[PDB]
């Protein structure tokens, strides 16, 4: 005989549960409901005391009435793992929502699991290649680590996590979990469509990726959770198949998002801007749980939302600390043509020291920096007053800063359709020489715009050419 | 007393009315009070129940009988109301009789999943030049229409309504787009004259009106859209396509604040509720493509947020921008300067849209979208002077003409195949030498000139959709042909 | 005459320095009154906040 | 009876509310029947509010709570070093059992106006820039201050590392033992920091206390205090500690969660009403004990992040106004190539010139405040006109002491090496040089001076003050390296 | 300062009251207040700033036995003199003496600004 109990309150997302019986179900707790068509999921947060619990609802909570019989399942939310995942759409609740019907796992786990120790831990400093100029040049990624694409509405974060699915998922060779958090329904099914296209998932065969989505049409309680849902899946190929995983997040912002939505029915005392008082360690116990044990590796890339352009929003400030990388996408850049938006400044590596890029590396990107820095130094003097009044020092070091921050937009292959241009993968090697040989001068008679939207050094020569007859 | 069925006031107050009993009474379920006012429970607590009233807190006094309904707030939905004006529950107010029924759906209703929908590609044609050119939207998507404090946003809206009278004239369903139009917050005036603004185009005769104006109560505001959704949904989940033009969403948001805050919910940013990007994001997904599968029905959204002081970076307009598949932004820079649609092109895109464009227009518009935004940047560096240019000089012609071209009068939505002439002349060149003063005449001298002599044309672009290169240089003769003659 | 294009010179370009700096006065009104209401927001929503208990 | 045990009331969000628990003092650690742990940090009529140290999946309602009889404690002594530890001393770098010579309370009072000895000991960094500029002694509070990525740790872990020189040897006194307090950090640092440590073998003598992202808030809350207790060990024994908080700021938002869930009334920015006396009796704590009191020492060094160089903000204004002095650090200086990013006009430390080596100070008089007078001519030459006998003199010249200040990470350097270089900067030998070559003067003067003038640097370094005579050796031998 | 009042009035002498740092007293009550569930006033503070700064600085007078002549030290917090403490401390002086950044970054000791800086006498 089950644990069960009846509905007391309905206020939004929030559902109070009171039992009747001497055992309550623990925090954390899936609960159901049977409705009219499905069932409704509930998860307990906290006990209220005199036997009723409140819980966070899964899905819409209209039609709920006050009296209402509640299952307790014995556990927290669970999720299929294992292969069986792969080439399937999940749910937040582990249902399949690609009409393929059942998905036969070999087991369950639930999506509430304590993060890998301090003593399992394992580091080390290894660059992923990217074929993406800015990063791999400026703020380079991190394997087996964190990495954040920071951007406002409409930058191009997506993008920019679709062309490294498309340069590193189908390369990679192992196993990848897509995870959809607070996004556009409309782009999983896109994302759906070319991994089928791309044959990183085949329908009638065996496929590399697992998709999981809770995308922005889903109540709160959905938004909060699905993350962690992916994150399980991801967990079981690194620690049973001791595997490398790729986890992609568009969004992780959407996840904070949704906890303040029902912070405060749950009774919080609002925090900074709003938010919930426990953000930080929410986030925490979340992204701890991402990272690179001694039994396997993940490798993660979150798009990051920023509201109103805002960085230091109390959710995206306090993710910084969780990242091994951070590309972050400026608005004014993306305003002046320049794709992908990433401030070659404001954008950091752990990995770009000398002793893990080499010296050589790390000297270049270094004088980018010292000159993106100087020509950011004078803008003002120039907006106001012109060129003019520049000594020539000054007015050389702006000249060639010019061609460098269109040197690092660079065509992506996933962004065809905006471009018109086809799309380039510039490689590590190459895009060092290349600006290393920018900064000895060997180009400065060339045309600014032969460095717009190109390869390496050799598709700048090659389009200076176009543009001499 | 049936404590069960029935309930009694306990308190009411800041548009929120507390009710003791209505036991079986389910979440978000409607209810009508003693006066006839009806209300929302939106809080089920042991002993007593929150309603949020959708009128005047005038007509609920304490003590008072709250009546069940048994339904889920919802509205009449269906074909029945093709022509009709009404309230954001579905009352109608152009005393034109009771809604013809077909049925009724829920205001809040789950978006589509991830597999039911199809990429877009069937255009959604406005007959604005510069919409039809640089940022066309397709059946299915949603297309921010955003912009500062009278700046041809309704207009733009206006013109794709009328426009549709093309094809609603036809057996064809599949061509069809019926249209519905939601006034959250407008004065009533306004709205009143713009109804009688698609009557005097026979575009009413295809379109529903949604209006919860200024006065009105802000749960009437706020569930407007959401209604209003359910209405166009109809046409989706049967088959047909739809277009809903939400005007605006701003006021919609600064309406559900009010409720919010009243409600004692939280002050975020801006003193928003924390879950004001929900309240858009579930509307705004609504709008999609249905499968092959589903009928291929579809709703295609048309938001509209007003900026302050052209500030897009401001929380609620970079939410919608979040959600959207891209935005129509209008200058009123260039609005002021008597470029109407006062589209910028450096900050208007479609996501969506290279894929549903009308597949001759993309063909003759080739790099005009990326040519233009580069042309206004040269234009920029054009303020000396001392220093002109040989160069860059033409395309500083180029853009002036091409700027002259896409201006476009209200109320004068061309048909797709009278504009692909008309851009194939700006595009390649033929415009150069002719004066800026005369490029209105040029239109028009030159569309009358194709009507009467290459019909056949017309005729051919309208039912290929694409330009075949024996087409092509077909309009290539007729345009140098005309140049000839002005 | 060097003396004279000068002064032309001068009259030329603070021309544009002036309607550069006006151009930029506008952008920063914008931002300057955002940040004037949000400051205010905050303060009151931090104060509010103080007495929810 | 409910004396030494209460039932649960209700649990949510690492709060818990206990009924009984009568004779329990305020801030007693509980034991709950599921094995996790708590701290009763608020006593009132009917019930008591507890902080828990673990997972509310293991706490439900009616459960048993039981006093323990004990304030918050760790423990302490040389046992520690080399170990990792949680908030609570737990070992965590899986090496078994720790040695405790006691048990440290976690909340002690710091030393009176009485039991203290003015900070006169030099604690050396190696970083060329601070130890002329902001020289940090023994006893010191030290801020670190300065936007995210702008090499805050860096500065602190180069003064770790840098005291290798004296913890390798037997005098006891001149000696640095090591406590590293990370507060909100990703264990993936964490992990990564020991290591780098380990390398550098300086984890021998450190400390690694860490309450880290996951963590319940009053783990991170009570980690930099029960961290001070430790290193007030070796204060507390004529040995001398130098404890580390990284960062100050993820504690304060601990604080403010736990606060603002015991639904203790908010202040100013959501943070409770004494955000301040938090930080304010943490580094209070960091003293100079007198004669009497066998003149040991903890000196600390606290980190703070600000959200865009806001430095007008609550918490960092509460932390520049209870220490000594702060370094400043600046991605604008950062990302010029300057580095450290030390801001040398609005760095300082108050201990100054009194907690640095003789010889140092000598050559290093007002390199701060001419550096001052350096960017003073530097926007005068912003709107760029004629330079005369005195801007294109000290132009020149701070160019290259700027230049010369300039110091690779995990690099520091013995006084014997800073004295040389500073003096050859100063005094005007780098003047006629090539701004861009003076990274290559420093390694080749140093392996110049090794060679022939081995007798100046040991004379340096022993007697740490400088002749007469000294110097005028110093004055030839740069001019004997001049032309080449 | 209840050490101070009674030299003024017993001794009846002429008593000397240096107070450093007079914002702490400010910043305390504020800690208090808002741990005693005050309502915070702007930033932050007691909503008794004012009086309770009265209540202090009132007592600091010359009376009619004796002197109770008193210089303080009063940090101003991110160099912001429109801060309600500081600012509230203004009304209470005979004299005052400001402490300018500007002046010390320069080199110039005491760091006094000579037109800020005011006067009675
Ligand atoms: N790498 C790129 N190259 C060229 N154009 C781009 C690129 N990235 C973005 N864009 C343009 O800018 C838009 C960015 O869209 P997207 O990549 O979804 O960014 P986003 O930040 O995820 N938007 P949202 O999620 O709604 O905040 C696209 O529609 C393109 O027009
Ligand atoms: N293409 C056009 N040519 C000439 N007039 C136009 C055009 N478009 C709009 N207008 C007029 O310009 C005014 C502003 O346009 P409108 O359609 O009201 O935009 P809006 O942004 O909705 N203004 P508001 O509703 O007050 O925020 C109206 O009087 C229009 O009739
Ligand atoms: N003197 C230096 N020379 C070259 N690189 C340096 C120097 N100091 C620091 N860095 C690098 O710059 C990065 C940031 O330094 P770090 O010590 O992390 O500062 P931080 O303020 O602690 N950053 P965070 O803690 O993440 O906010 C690190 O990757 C360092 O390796
Ligand atoms: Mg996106
Ligand atoms: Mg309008
Ligand atoms: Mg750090």
């Amino acid at each position: 005989t089950p644990i069960t109990g009846k509905v007391t309150a309905v206020i939004g997302a929030i559902v109070d549960v009171h039992f009747e019986q001497s055992e309550l179900p623990a925090i954390l707790n899936a609960l159901e409901i049977k409705t009219p068509q499905g069932k409704l999921v509930l998860e307990v947060a906290q006990h209220l005391g005199e036997n009723t619990v409140r819980t966070i609802a899964m899905d819409g909570t209209e039609g709920l009435v006050r009296g209402e019989k509640v299952l307790d399942t014995g556990g927290p939310i669970s999720v299929p793992v294992g292969r069986e995942t792969l080439g399937r759409i999940i749910n937040v609740i582990g249902e399949p929502i690609d009409e393929r019907g059942p998905i036969k796992s070999k087991l369950r786990k639930p999506i509430h699991a304590d993060p890998p120790s301090f003593a399992e831990q394992s580091t080390s400093a290894e660059i992923l290649e990217t074929g993406i100029k800015v990063v791999d040049l400026l703020a380079p990624y991190a394997r087996g680590g964190k990495i954040g694409l920071f951007g406002g509405a409409g930058v191009g974060k997506t993008v920019f996590i679709q062309e490294l699915i498309n340069n590193i998922a189908k390369a990679h060779g192992g196993f990848s979990v897509f995870t959809g958090v607070g996004e556009r329904t409309r782009e999983g099914n896109d994302l759906y469509r070319e991994m089928k296209e791309t044959g990183v998932i085949n329908l009638e065969g065996e496929s590399k990726v697992a998709l999981v989505f809770g995308q922005m049409n889903e109540p709160p309680g959905a938004r909060a959770r699905v993350a962690l849902t992916g994150l399980t899946i991801a967990e079981y190929f690194r620690d049973e198949e001791g595997q490398d995983v790729l986890l992609f997040i568009d969004n992780i912002f959407r996840f904070t998002q949704a906890g303040s939505e029902v912070s405060a029915l749950l009774g919080r005392i609002p925090s900074a801007v709003g938010y919930q008082p426990t953000l930080a360690t929410d986030m925490g116990l979340l992204q701890e749980r991402i990272t690179t044990t001694k039994k396997g590796s993940v490798t993660s890339v979150q798009a990051v939302y920023v509201p109103a352009d805002d960085l230091t929003d109390p959710a995206p400030a306090t993710t910084f600390a969780h990242l091994d990388a951070t590309t972050v996408l400026s608005r004014g850049i993306s305003e002046l043509g320049i794709y992908p938006a990433v401030d070659p400044l404001d954008s950091k590596s752990r990995l770009l020291d000398a002793a893990v890029v080499g010296q050589e590396h790390y000297d270049v990107a270094s004088k980018v920096q010292e000159t993106l820095q100087t020509y950011k130094s004078l803008q003002d003097i120039i907006a106001i007053l012109g060129m003019d009044e520049l000594s020539e020092q000054d007015k050389l070091t702006v000249e060639r800063a010019r061609k460098i921050q269109r040197f690092l937009s660079q065509p992506f292959a996933v962004a065809e359709v905006f471009t018109g241009i086809p799309g380039k993968l510039v490689r590590l090697k190459d895009t060092v020489a290349s600006f290393k040989a920018v900064l000895e001068g060997k180009y400065d008679n060339i045309p600014e715009h032969a460095f717009y939207m190109v390869g390496g050094i050799e598709d700048v020569v090659a389009k200076a050419e176009k543009l001499a007859a | 007393a049936n404590l069960n069925e029935t309930g009694r006031v306990l308190a009411v107050g800041d548009g929120i009315a507390r009710v003791f009993g209505l036991n079986n009474i389910q979440a978000e379920e409607l209810v009508e009070f003693s006066s006839g006012v009806k209300g929302m429970a939106l809080i089920l607590e042991p002993g007593q129940v929150g309603i949020v009233l959708f009128g005047s807190d005038r007509l609920v006094k304490e003590g008072e009988l709250v009546k069940r309904t048994g339904n889920i707030v919802d509205v009449p939905v269906g074909p029945g109301l093709l022509g009709r004006v009404v309230d954001a529950l579905g009352n109608p107010i152009d005393g034109k009789g009771p809604i013809d029924a077909a049925g009724r759906s829920r205001a809040q209703v789950k978006a589509p999943g991830i597999l039911p929908r199809r990429s877009v590609h069937e255009p959604v044609q406005t007959g604005l030049k510069a919409v039809d050119a640089l940022v066309p939207i397709g059946r299915g998507q949603r297309e921010l229409i955003i912009g500062d404090r009278q700046t041809g946003k309704t207009a733009v809206a206006l013109d794709t309504i009328l426009n549709q009278k093309r094809w609603n004239n036809g057996s064809d369903e599949s061509k069809k787009l019926y249209c519905v139009y939601v006034a959250v917050g407008q004065k009533r005036s306004t709205v009143a004259q713009l109804v009688q603004t698609l009557e005097q185009h026979d575009a009413m005769k295809y379109s529903i009106i949604v209006a919860a104006t200024a006065s009105e109560a802000a749960p009437l505001q706020y569930l407007a859209p959401f209604t209003a959704a359910s209405i166009g949904e109809w046409f989706r989940d049967n088959g047909k396509h739809a277009l809903i033009v939400y005007d605006d969403l701003s006021k919609q948001a600064v309406a559900y604040r009010q409720l919010s805050l009243l409600l004692r919910r939280p002050p975020g940013r801006e003193a928003y509720p924390g879950d004001v990007f929900y309240l858009h994001s579930r509307l705004l997904e609504r709008a999609a493509k249905l499968s092959e599968k589903e009928g291929s029905g579809s709703l295609t959204a048309l938001p509209v947020i007003e900026t302050q002081g052209g500030d897009v970076s401001a929380y609620i307009p970079t939410n919608v921008i979040s959600i959207t598949d891209g935005q129509i932004f209008l200058e009123a820079e260039l609005f002021y300067k008597g470029i109407r649609p006062a589209i910028n092109v450096g900050l208007s895109v479609s996501r969506v849209g290279s894929a549903a464009q009308v597949k001759a227009l993309k063909q003759v518009a080739g790099s005009l979208k990326l040519f233009l935004a580069q042309y206004r940047e040269v234009a920029a560096f054009a303020q000396f002077g001392s220093d002109l240019d040989a160069s860059t000089k033409q395309t500083l012609v180029r853009g002036e003409r091409l700027t002259q071209l896409l201006k476009q009068n209200q109320y004068s939505p061309l048909a797709t195949e009278e504009q692909v002439p008309l851009i194939y002349a700006g595009v390649n060149g033929h415009l150069d030498g002719i004066e800026l003063s005369r490029i209105g005449e040029f239109e028009s001298s030159f569309l009358s000139y194709l009507k009467s002599n290459h019909n056949e044309l017309l005729t051919e672009i309208r039912e290929k959709g694409e330009l075949s290169k024996e087409l092509l240089a077909s309009l290539k003769s007729a345009t140098e042909s005309f140049v000839a003659t002005f | 005459q060097g003396y004279a294009a000068e002064i032309s010179a001068r009259r030329n370009a603070m021309d544009n320095a002036s309607k550069n700096a006006g151009d930029m006065i506008n952008r920063y009104s914008i931002l300057y009154n955002r940040t004037r209401q949000a400051v205010i927001t905050n303060e009151l929503v931090d104060i509010i906040t103080g007495a929810s208990s």
